[PDB]
């Protein structure tokens, strides 16, 4: 897997 | 609870006298202060067999080294030999030691961990009571301590461990190593935990126990 | 992962006489190798001449004693201020404990008082409410140290009559309150020497027809 | 160790009195027989609380049946109340080995084995607990249907004693019951300490022991 | 699967006035099953007595080992080994197997033939020495024995009194342990005589 | 490899050993002899892990047969049991331990006494009037505690064993396909042909 | 749910809905029960205003609750079916838990209990 | 069930003759000993109670709101809210103790150790501890986390038993607390130099001291320490 | 890498534009600066899904708040964010910085870290995926800074984060909140890299 | 609960069910009847998890007995088997599934034909000339594939079953303490008194 | 937090004094700057035991090297460190910065990170348990810096690390390596904190 | 823990 | 277990 | 645990 600064 | 305190003309190490199996006190008066050499003494915490065995082995090798070189052994030799041995076994020999002594170089105070790390300090504490002991050492330690001040500080640091740590208890053992003097080992220096008189005597009337058989054992040749 | 249970140490001791009963406990509360308190009572007067102690996980022990004290209060309201007999109290506590059979109270419970014939009574419970009336019971950390000694000195177990070839047992008899308190004091001083979680102070609650009396005695603080 | 067996003279029920927490002997003075009603007995094996609570509860359910039906509950009905209850709790972790023993005119002397798995069995001989194997060996070897009441009582006592000796988790004292048409009768508490030596001397067995 | 609590059993040692006592139960089990009621856990090499609790195969093995070592000692030294020296030998021999230890709780008891001083000592499985004036305990009912000993024991007991104290200490400890009992033996050890008594106890 | 029993009577030692060999849900054999003659007056029964049992038994047999030839002398049952125990006591701290339990029944010709030794896979040796290995003990020990008399004869001992086998057939879950019975006395080792 | 109290007390202490239920019974075809020394007989009236009836398939006035108990009735036919079903279920439930068929007194006490419950429950007649 | 993310370190307290003292450093530490200071962990409730909280900061802020909420609620339809029917330390502690235990029993605990320090209406000193398990205990000296290990031993030298409380003055007690805070700064990796100290005195009321710093630290001896044994330079 | 700084005229929000799945940059021009009200904005770190879901709900709450009670405070916006983050801490991974401008209160910055706690600060910087830095060049930040300084301070700080870190990258986006209104700034790599 | 066999011959269905009830290393009963009469011409044998087996069997018995009273009619074996299958098919996606395997032997009075249904705990129903559950099938299926002929008599069917039981007694490891045999034909259900 | 910086006259080594066990500070006055030769020194991060063992061996190798082949290069010292770290990478957790002064080569800095790789750099900084920072204020570092500038640069850098981090703390120790000789510097918290 | 023949 | 200040 | 900037 999932998108993640 | 084991501590080391450096003073003007030497080093003093102290320890409690409690040995434990789980939550049980196996020995109320065991000696945690070890003679590596006449003027190099060790305080041991952790696995009781490991601290004794590792202290005796290095002590034996130091005695042989002293005979070979015809010189009084040095604390750095005991330190180097202990740390290399402990490092080799990658912490599997659970000995946490405070190494203090006087030699031709001067007075030294070191600590060794089971994995083979060493530190240098004016005051050190090791074992379950280290935090209770260190609190006292941090509160009352000063530069240029006298021998009388150093013994008091060391014994007070052990007392903190005895009272506040469940792992530590019973009496206080002190060893004083002063430059140009014989190391003086004060076994049971303090005995502030004496068992009070029992209310009753549990001495039994003779013949109380039922006996099936009796026989004489032959221990002679 | 969050563990809802802990061990606060401590040890408790109940002994039943002829016309009296004692419930003793050390006053030391611990976590791991730290002392929380040197004086934290865990033996409580619950009213109706019933003394109680729930030793183990202090939070569960406080919760149970609180709930039982409340049970006594509501028994008075619902049954015209009727006195809760020690046998009735014991059955009530079984239901309190078994109520949480699948999330148990991690405590060993002892209650003491007089039965309806005025004779000394001690009941002991497991964590999930199985109970039994006994002359003699130790609970908690140092139960294994105290209990065999009580077998020998209270119930005279393994003691035979001198000269009888171990054929005639030493006869059972009721001990005085004075003789019982001696065994309690010696039981706890012994346990203090050999168990790191036992020490600091000993609080004894004595229950007679006259009511509930307290005695306090110092123990070693190492 | 608990046993119950059927013979000409009714039912013999024998139990020990030991409670253990691991290897710790918690008690030697536990009552592993619940008296329910004058013609009904309950034996307890396994979790002390589980047995004690639910068999005490069973006695209440049996009393209600008799109030609502003006007739004492049957052994079959009483056993099924307990077995249906434990089946509801199946998988939750209840631990109970149990024998419901009683006489009624319509059934005669009846023994039902009931466990926390939900098994309900009718049988003439049962042994339940850690020491069941030790009891079975003595019972099966000397069991006859036409045993005398005095011999049946002794065999039950002897079978528990055998288990108490060999099994680490059985012992303390032997509690004996006899169930007939007139109800159940207590045949006393026999401390294993005194009983063992008496039995050894009189019977001339226990030749493995020194003394 | 805990080696020290498979077979079960206990040893206790006590000092008196010019005497020592060592005692053990006779049970050997396989967990719940009682196998033997004649398994003695106390051995002697001359006038030095060794009790061993724990895994029974290691109890037998260590007895055979210390007989071996003390037999060779006597041949070379031309005298029987003393308790103090034997204690150091037990310690040495156990720590030699530091990372593959014997699962045992040994107890040494005896009187020094020169000084006449009563001596007892205990060890953990890797050979740490517990030297004690009063008493030493070992086995599956060690907690029970610590309780009994700490309350019953007083110093400078006469042999006949010390016998009663150690006997009552063992019997009442064994009766509160499932894996201990099935008979008991008590050795009363004076400077130049040793009495061995079998105790009557409950067989459950 | 499940049931091995032993009874020491007045003048002999009786070993009873189950005949079934099972692997999975199949009984491969119903006539298996779980015993080796170590010497003319010493018999060893065995039970445990497949392969290990026979391999260990035959190894011991060879070593005792070697001693017999070398010294032209029969090793005492006590001596044979002590040797066997030491081999198992070595095994338990090996790379791969022998998982074998043995009974050693022998007649000592010097003492004119029958001797029964029970040794488990750890090397836990014990001398008994009767013994067993595995789950058999749980039934047979209490039974033998009742009916065993020390001055029993061989015939009394065989009847006592029948009682043990009948109890095992009734209460044991698995079918062990009966037992082979062997008697060890002053005249040597013989097999009871019908049981 | 519909909660209204339909069965309630009147000033004179009567419950009219229960009493009007008896009137429905009085309208029902006659049913008679006579018990002998070693038997019971249940007689039932069938009104003869219905010709071209199929007597094979038409609901019978006497219903088996179990193999040993029978129930006849006077009043609303549709209502009877609900009591008969509940009774038949209870008969099999008793056999399952008590391991014995119902007594006639027990089966009666159950049916009477159902009839009673509908006299002081909200939303039901 | 949860895991604490941002936490506060030890809270230390002790009783003296006329009241109680409580102190806590102003740091919020992360998992790998990272910092985020600017966190007040002493909550004054009324003028007779101070609540010192350690553990999860998010849960601490929730408890802070509950206490603020509690004060508001007590004032509702209460003419004696500022007098006889004012909130007591015993009331505030029991509320918190109740919450901590019913949260642990729902397996969703508040990951905190709490010390309630106050003076009761009759002038009795109140000092009691509660944690995420709902475990409660009282002592002349109370401390959480590292404080239990290092502060308690120092504070117990001043007040070892109940009988020592009347002999202990506020000047002595404050010195002991301030010394103990320095030791924690030396030896606790999650401690900070900045801390808050609160005194509740029956005669002088509640005194709240913020932006306190550790002073008179010993570091000079560090210059003489070289290597880890054999190094001479 | 996200930060918000309070200055004389208002507050500035700053961030990078990189969204990662493992080591793959899913979005290299991400807008991490999100509008919850006209002059209340937030910086999003942690789960992209979680932060979006929370921001969308907070925007709904402030829209509804504005309809009934008029313009909400930055404190109010922070409280709504905390409530969602604290109550759902078990199922959520969101690190949020809330920056807003009031004519009464001027520029305010609130941080809701992973705990679900709320902290009011003069400035806030989070790097490496929700890791808030205390100190971060406290001597480099002064109160009542000019807008020109503030953009230079954030530009440098984020530039250093992008340089050392691989999670951060792409363009630097800033949002300036003042009485004047809302200004959007973008800095491309070629400008900010040579710093 | 181990061995349940079924053979459908010309004019009847034969069910054979093991008598042993074991728990641990103890055979508690050697006379257990692992069958319930569902209706006068339909018999169900069962094996599986303790408690579940009897609880499920008695539950089905009650439901079929209820249908019989309500409709004054005997449900066909096909109908009873379909009902039973659906109950097991519900069970498998329950909180705690019934772990029970059943054979349903019935005589259909409308078709004048014997019918044998095999249903496992998943609700896998199959109509067979001969069936089994557990490890019994591994021996009995190959045996029946050989000696079975469809037009056999009840006596032939009983001899065929004896062959099955003799094979099981020889090669099966556990002792199932023999079998209770029940025949279902046009005249109802009767038990073979001696086997 | 450890760093080494090359300047005009030589190279400066700097570090903190904090040793941690969990959250407990075992040593608050640790000397992390270690002599392997007169003008070859190293900074130790990772395991205290591992770094001490390695440093002690490297010192032995350079002492032996000096006896046979005369004064060794900083590159040679770095190579010996790498060899021990690379070959024993599986059993070691040591991050080392090597700083040395030659009259030919002046000040050189080599880093041996956890991999066991070797990198020659103008300066090196490792923080948060051996995490070497690329960038770290590259504009803040220039080549041929003055001694005072280097001391100020390291003092600031380490101060910021100690401020944000709890692993780092106590006094700041520095060692200056130049033609002149070896100088030891110490900075107490009260000096470096107000930075 | 609890008690357990 | 072993003996362990 | 062991000691470890
Ligand atoms: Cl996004
Ligand atoms: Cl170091
Ligand atoms: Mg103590
Ligand atoms: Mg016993």
């Amino acid at each position: 897997x999932f998108l993640f600064x | 609870t084991i501590v080391g305190v450096k003073f003007n003309n030497g080093v003093v190490i102290a320890a409690d006298t409690r040995s434990t199996q789980g939550p049980i006190v196996a020995d109320k008066n065991c000696a945690k202060l070890h003679r590596i050499s006449p003027k190099i003494w060790c305080a041991g915490a952790g696995t009781a067999a490991d601290t004794e065995a590792v202290t005796q082995l290095i002590g034996s090798n130091i005695e042989l080294h002293s005979l070979y070189t015809s010189r009084e052994p040095r604390v750095v030799s005991a330190l180097q030999m202990l740390k290399q041995h402990l490092f080799k076994y990658q912490g599997h020999i659970g000995a946490y030691l405070i190494v203090a002594g006087v030699d031709p170089t001067g007075s030294h105070l070191f600590s060794i961990h089971a994995h083979g790390s060493t530190d240098v300090g004016y005051y050190l504490s090791l074992g379950s009571g280290s935090l209770a002991a260190m609190a006292v050492l941090e509160s009352h330690w000063k530069q240029d301590l006298t021998k009388e001040e150093a013994i008091k500080l060391a014994s007070d640091a052990i007392q903190a461990g005895i009272w506040n740590d469940l792992g530590s208890g019973s009496n206080v053992d002190v060893c004083v190593m002063e430059i140009g003097k014989d190391a003086e080992y004060l076994r049971n220096y303090l005995t502030p935990n004496v068992r009070e008189e029992k209310q009753k005597s549990y001495k039994f009337p003779r013949g109380t126990t039922a006996v099936l058989k009796e026989s004489i054992v032959n221990i002679c040749d | 992962q969050f563990n809802p249970y802990g061990d606060n140490g401590g040890t408790i001791l109940g002994i039943a006489g002829e016309d009296f009963a004692v419930l003793a406990g050390d006053t030391r509360n611990i976590t791991d190798y730290s002392i929380n308190s040197r004086y934290e009572p865990k033996v409580f007067d619950c009213g109706d001449n019933i003394v109680m102690s729930a030793n183990g996980f202090a939070a569960d022990g406080d919760a149970l004693v609180k709930r039982f004290k409340n049970s006594v209060k509501w028994y008075h309201f619902d049954h015209n201020d009727k006195k809760l007999s020690i046998n009735s109290a014991a059955r009530n506590i079984q239901h309190l404990l078994y109520g949480k059979r699948f999330f148990p109270y991690y405590v060993h419970t002892i209650i003491a008082g007089l039965d309806e014939d005025g004779k000394g009574a001690v009941y002991s419970f497991d964590p999930v409410g199985s109970y039994e009336r006994e002359q003699c019971r130790a609970g908690g950390a140092a139960a294994s140290l105290i209990m065999p000694f009580l077998d020998n000195q209270v119930n005279f177990k393994n003691q035979y009559e001198p000269g009888t070839n171990g054929k005639v047992k030493k006869p059972l008899k009721y001990l005085s309150v004075e003789e019982v308190i001696k065994l309690v004091r010696d039981s706890f001083t012994s346990a203090t020497e050999r168990h790191i979680q036992v020490g600091d102070g000993l609080e004894i609650l004595i229950v007679t027809k006259d009511g509930v009396r307290k005695e306090f005695y110092e123990l070693k603080r190492d | 160790t608990t046993l119950a067996f059927r013979f000409q003279g009714g039912i013999i029920v024998a139990v020990d009195s030991r409670a253990t927490a691991g290897n710790w002997v918690a008690s030697q003075t536990v009552k592993k027989v619940i008296e329910i009603n004058p013609f009904l007995l309950g034996t307890m094996a396994g979790g002390a609380a589980d047995c004690q609570f639910w068999e005490t509860w069973l006695g209440s359910q049996c009393r209600l049946h008799e109030l609502r039906e003006k007739e004492r509950i049957s052994v079959a009905a009483a056993s099924k109340i307990l077995s249906n209850l434990v089946y509801q709790y199946k998988g939750a972790g209840l631990s109970m080995g149990t024998m419901i023993c009683g006489y009624t005119r319509k059934e005669g002397p009846t023994i039902y084995y009931v466990d926390s798995d939900g098994t309900r069995l009718k049988g003439d001989i049962f042994c339940v607990g850690s020491g069941q194997t030790f009891a079975y060996g003595v019972l099966d070897s000397n069991y006859k249907w036409d045993l005398s009441v005095e011999d049946a009582l002794y065999l039950g006592k002897r079978s528990i004693l055998a288990a108490a000796h060999r099994d680490a988790y059985s012992g303390g004292s032997v509690n004996l019951y006899h169930v007939t048409e007139d109800g159940w009768i207590y045949h006393g508490n026999h401390d294993v300490g005194e009983l063992f030596w008496k039995v050894k001397e009189e019977e001339g067995s226990f030749n493995n022991v020194i003394g | 699967s805990d080696p020290s609590s498979i077979n079960g059993g206990i040893v206790v040692a006590m000092t008196g006035k010019d005497c020592v006592a060592i005692a053990c139960d006779l049970r050997l089990g396989s967990q719940s099953l009682g196998v033997s009621n004649k398994f003695e856990k106390i051995f002697h090499y001359g006038h030095v007595f060794l009790g061993i609790t724990g895994l029974a195969t290691d109890v037998t093995t260590l007895n055979e080992m210390f007989r071996y070592k003390t037999n060779l000692y006597k041949l070379k030294e031309e005298r029987a080994i003393e308790p103090e020296t034997f204690t150091q030998l037990v310690s040495s021999s156990l720590y030699e197997r530091r990372f593959g230890p014997y699962f045992v709780g040994p107890v040494v008891a005896g009187i020094n033939s020169k000084s006449g001083k009563p001596f007892i000592a205990g060890f953990d499985l890797i050979g740490c020495i517990d030297e004690a004036k009063d008493f030493i305990v070992s086995g599956t009912a060690s907690d029970q024995l610590f309780g009994m000993c700490e309350s019953l024991y007083e110093p400078n007991l006469e042999p006949e009194d010390l016998f009663e104290t150690i006997s009552q200490a063992l019997l009442n400890a064994a009766d509160r342990d499932a894996l201990s009992g099935w008979g008991a033996v008590v050795y009363i050890i004076k400077k130049d005589e040793v009495v061995k008594r079998y105790l009557k106890m409950r067989q459950d | 490899m499940d049931i091995i029993l032993g009874i020491r009577v007045q003048d002999s030692v009786i070993l009873a050993s189950s005949k079934a060999v099972t692997r999975g849900i199949s009984v491969l054999k119903d006539s298996d002899d779980k015993t080796r003659q170590l010497s003319p007056h010493t018999l060893m029964s065995f039970a445990g892990e497949a392969g290990d049992t026979v391999q260990f038994a035959e190894y011991i047999q060879a070593n005792i047969q070697l001693y017999s030839i070398r010294e032209d002398y029969e090793l005492s049952p006590q001596a044979v049991s002590s040797f066997v125990r030491q081999e198992l006591a070595k095994s338990i701290r090996s790379r791969r331990p022998y998982q074998v339990n043995v009974l050693i029944g022998g007649y000592d010709k010097k003492k004119n006494k029958p001797e029964l030794y029970q040794i488990d896979y750890l090397g836990t040796k014990v001398e008994l009037p009767y013994g067993a290995h595995g789950y058999s003990g749980f039934y047979t020990f209490s039974l033998l505690d009742h009916h065993y008399r020390p001055d029993m004869t061989t015939e009394e001992g065989l009847d006592l064993l029948k009682l043990c086998v009948q109890e095992l057939e009734k209460r044991m879950p698995m079918d062990f396909k009966g037992v082979i019975v062997k008697i060890v006395d002053k005249d040597g080792i013989r097999q009871v042909d019908d049981f | 749910g519909y909660d209204r109290a339909l069965s309630i007390f009147s000033p004179d202490g009567h419950i009219f809905q229960v009493e009007y239920a008896l009137e429905a019974v009085k309208r029902g075809t006659c049913a008679v029960g006579v018990k002998g020394k070693n038997c019971v007989v249940l007689g039932c009236e069938r009104r003869s205003t219905l010709k071209l009836q199929d007597t094979r398939i038409t609901p019978s006035k006497v219903s088996k609750i179990d193999s040993h108990v029978v129930l006849s009735f006077s009043g609303l036919n549709a209502d009877s079916r609900i009591l008969i079903e509940k009774a038949r279920v209870e008969a099999q439930s008793h056999r399952l838990t008590l391991e014995d068929p119902v007594t006639v007194e027990y089966l009666t006490r159950y049916v009477a209990g159902v009839q009673q419950r509908y006299t002081q429950s909200g939303g039901v007649r | 069930t949860q895991q604490p993310i941002v936490t506060g370190t030890s809270v230390i307290s002790m009783k003296y003759d006329n009241g109680v003292i409580i102190a806590a450093d102003n740091l919020g530490s992360y998992g790998s000993l990272l910092r985020f200071n600017g966190v007040e962990r002493l909550i004054p409730v009324g003028d007779n109670t101070v609540v010192g909280i350690s553990g999860d900061i998010s849960d601490m802020q929730h408890i802070e709101r509950l206490l603020k909420d509690l004060v508001t609620e007590n004032a509702y339809d209460n003419p004696l809210a500022d007098a006889e029917e004012a909130l007591e330390p015993s009331y505030i502690f029991e509320y918190l103790a109740t919450v901590m235990y019913q949260r642990r029993s729902k397996m969703n605990p508040l990951w905190n150790a709490i010390i309630v320090a106050g003076v009761q209406s009759n002038g009795d000193q109140f000092l009691r501890y509660v944690n995420l398990l709902g475990v409660t205990y009282s002592s002349p000296t109370l401390a959480t986390g590292f404080g239990a290990h290092m502060a308690n031993p120092l504070l117990r030298k001043v007040v070892d038993r109940e009988s020592d409380i009347p002999k202990t003055t506020v000047q002595v007690a404050e010195e002991a607390i301030v010394n103990a805070m320095r030791v924690l700064y030396y030896r606790d990796a999650r401690s900070s130099r900045n801390f808050s100290l609160a005194i509740i005195d029956k005669n002088t009321g509640l005194t709240f001291k913020k932006n306190l710093q550790v002073e008179n630290m010993k570091w000079d001896f560090a210059k003489d320490i070289k290597g880890y044994g054999t190094q001479k330079i | 890498s996200i930060m918000a700084v309070t200055f004389k005229d208002g507050v500035i929000l700053g961030a990078d534009s990189r969204t990662t799945t493992g080591a793959y940059i899913a979005n290299r021009v991400t807008d991490k600066l999100t509008r919850v009200h006209d002059k209340i904005w937030c910086c999003r770190s942690g789960s992209a899904a979680d932060t979006q879901a929370i921001a969308d709900i907070v925007q709904y709450h402030l829209e509804l708040y504005t309809s009934q009670y008029g313009t909400p405070s930055t404190e109010t916006a922070a409280s709504v964010f905390k409530e969602l983050c604290y109550e759902n801490k078990d199922n959520l991974t969101a690190g949020i910085i809330v920056a807003g401008y009031d004519d009464k209160n001027k520029g305010e910055v609130y941080t809701i870290p992973l705990g679900g706690s709320v902290h009011k600060l003069p400035y806030a910087i989070a790097v490496s995926g929700s890791t808030f830095i205390y100190g971060y060049c406290d001597k480099n930040f002064r109160e009542n800074m000019s807008k020109e300084e503030t953009v230079d301070f954030i530009k440098h700080s984020l530039s250093q984060a992008i340089k050392w870190d691989g999670s951060s990258g792409g363009v630097i986006r800033m949002v300036v909140l003042t009485a004047a209104g809302v200004e959007r700034l973008i800095f491309y790599p070629d400008e900010y890299e040579q710093l």
